[PDB]
């Protein structure tokens, strides 16, 4: 009986899905955190059987999806939630999708978990190069793709068993320049990779919990296609 | 053909390992990292990229 | 009391992970690397050491 | 039906042994290459069941050891064996212990294998610090601890299936200074972590074989103790 929250999935073409498939090989219960703007699209697609083939784990099991929850890594607690998204067509019919709200929901419904996956990133200005990126744009890259990992950790540690484990995904652009990977996404990954260490000391010393990040090579997912050079 | 198609094409031409990189390739690594099998690893950046990250210069 | 005893002591005091580091802790990582589960990882130095290598300064 | 050759077991207190235990857990077949200085004694102890408590994989699993072979990583082919060591008390009785020879032996008894482990090091002057190491000792450290890997690879690469995987052990003193890790041991691990990349290029492209290195924390093995500090 092991549970893994995977934060950051909008379809089955990304890394979050591959991670779900392989965890299933080990019978782990999977809970998805989905960015609200694409949560209803996702539920519909799922309900309409678009993911059935993609759910089959070779070994004649279906992916065991415990639950699928709206989740927005821009918002730590209920009172970070700004008015315009409170009235946003996509958000206002969903509730409890801030990082703290979903920690609580999950804990209330299923108890403690022992596996956490950060697998999301965003940067409004990824199409611009670093030099031409604005403060607002840069900081959104960092907030959504880097701070989001710290915040996840802080809220979830409390609902996780000790010896539990945490990953996130990164890209080599943090260490070696890849032109096109703009908007401060490279900066964000640099920070993410350094925060993984610092988080590892704190989580390690205080909770005996582990944290690492995987630097993946390229896959044609939604966000990857959204880069565009 | 955009940026990701360049990166995938370069990777598949130049990475030590020739095979197509699957999301499940990353998945089996995350699986392991999330398990007790890796109880002694933490604070690491682990590269799952068919080795591309080790190259300096191409051959073509 | 030798070099290796200083080493063990320092690591058990200062590493992110406090557990004693066991032969079988490396063994299981070795096992994963040798298996197909790591088919996309090559050319790497993977640290299995309760995270000691990420530390700059002690605290105490 | 996986088979692993583990190069560098002398007792059950090292990483070699722990690697053998964990590999058993997966039912992979284990073949040991033992250094002739400790070979007869390792065999003897094994025969007397000294290793019986040690071969216990909790799970009511006994370690399964396919074979045990004498093996010296200083020697590439039989023509590299100098007369003196050829006549030595410890080596005189044994044969097929060069890197080339054990490859062939293994390939005759069992066919191609698919896992290879390098878990060995040696350096005549480990007790001396880098500045005070002689040419001879330095070159010994690289020969025994770094080249041995490359050469293990040249020969074993032909008895391994495509998709096979190779690992060695390293230590952080390659990247950061640990005084007392002398003899050019630090140099040898730096070289070994560099050769791990280069070889991964050649092995990947040409054989579809992977190689990595594990940088382990300190463990109280026989070799560890022989560093008088
Ligand atoms: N695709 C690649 O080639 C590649 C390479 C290296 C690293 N990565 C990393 O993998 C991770 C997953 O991305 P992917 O490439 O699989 O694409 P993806 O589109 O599958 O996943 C990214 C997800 O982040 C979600 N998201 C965006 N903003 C959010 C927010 N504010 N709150 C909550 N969720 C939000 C999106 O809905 C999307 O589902 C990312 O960290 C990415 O940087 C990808
Ligand atoms: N013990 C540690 O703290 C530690 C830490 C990091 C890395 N390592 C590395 O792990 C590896 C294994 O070392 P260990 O600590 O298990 O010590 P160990 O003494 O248990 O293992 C070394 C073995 O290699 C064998 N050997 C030595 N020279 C040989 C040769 N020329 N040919 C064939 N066999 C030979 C010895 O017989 C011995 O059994 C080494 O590469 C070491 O550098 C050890
Ligand atoms: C850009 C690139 C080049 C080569 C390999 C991977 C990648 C790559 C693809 C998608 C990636 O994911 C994202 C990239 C940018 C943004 Cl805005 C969001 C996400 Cl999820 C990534 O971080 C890197
Ligand atoms: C020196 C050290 C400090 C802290 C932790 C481990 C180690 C450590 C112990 C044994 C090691 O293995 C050896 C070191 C030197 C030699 Cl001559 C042979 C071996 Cl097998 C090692 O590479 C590193």
């Amino acid at each position: 009986e092991d549970i893994c929250f995977i934060a950051g999935i909008g379809d089955t073409n990304g890394y979050g899905w591959g991670i779900a498939k392989e965890l299933s090989k080990r019978n782990v219960k999977i809970i998805f955190g989905i960015w609200p703007p694409v949560y209803n699209i996702f539920m519909k697609n799922y309900k309409n059987g678009k993911f059935d083939n993609d759910m089959i784990i070779d070994k004649d099991k279906k992916m065991n999806i415990l639950d699928m929850l709206p989740f927005d890594a821009s918002f730590d607690t209920a009172n970070d939630i700004d008015e315009e998204t409170k009235n946003n067509k996509r958000y206002n019919m969903l509730q409890n999708y801030t990082i703290e709200d979903v920690a609580n929901l999950i804990h209330q419904k299923y108890g403690k978990i022992n596996m956490l996956v950060h697998s999301l990133a965003n940067a409004k200005e990824v199409q611009k190069d670093l030099l031409n990126t604005s403060r607002k744009g840069y900081l959104d890259a960092l907030s959504k793709s880097s701070y989001s990992l710290i915040s996840l950790c802080k809220y979830f540690v409390n609902i996780m068993k000790p010896q539990s484990s945490i990953i996130s995904l990164t890209y080599h652009a943090s260490q070696k320049v890849v032109p096109g990977y703009g908007g401060g996404m490279s900066s964000a990954k640099a920070a993410l990779e350094s925060d993984t260490r610092v988080l590892a000391y704190h989580l390690g010393r205080n909770y005996n919990i582990r944290i690492n990040t995987i630097s993946a090579g390229p896959l044609k997912s939604r966000a990857a296609t959204a880069i565009n050079k | 053909y955009t940026f990701i198609d360049y990166a995938i094409e370069y990777s598949e031409k130049y990475a030590p390992l020739r095979q197509k990189l699957l999301s499940t390739d990353i998945g089996s690594v995350a699986s392991f990292l999330l398990s007790r099998e890796s109880r002694a690893i933490t604070g690491q950046t682990i590269y799952v990229d068919n080795g591309l990250n080790i190259m300096f210069l191409p051959d073509d």
